[PDB]
């Protein structure tokens, strides 16, 4: 019971330390969509503008 | 998308009425020149110069 105990709070904390390791890349994919979508929108308005 | 075409709107509101007034501004200007086109029509037309 020591063990498993032990085990339990062992991967507790390294599923929070990969939830955090996941919303990482999550926001860093986030600001380069937004990104690509602020580079679309130039190119869309000279496309009519043109 | 919608503030470009609308502005470019704006400005076709504007040079449809600009060329229109440089339009009609040259629309008497060019009756100087009709004489001699006029003249050397019909002087191709007959083969002489009157």
């Amino acid at each position: 019971l020591a063990e498993a105990s032990q085990a339990h709070t062992k991967a507790l904390e390294d599923a929070k330390s990969e939830a955090h390791r996941v919303v990482e890349e999550a926001r860093t994919d986030a600001e380069r969509i937004a990104e690509q979508l602020e580079a679309q929108a130039d190119v869309e308005a000279e496309r009519i503008k043109m | 998308r919608v503030r470009a075409e609308q502005q470019v709107a704006s400005t076709l509101q504007t040079a449809h009425e600009q060329l229109k007034r440089e339009r009609d501004a040259v629309e008497l200007d060019l009756r100087a020149h009709v004489g001699t086109m006029s003249a050397t029509l019909a002087s191709r037309i007959l083969g002489v110069d009157l």
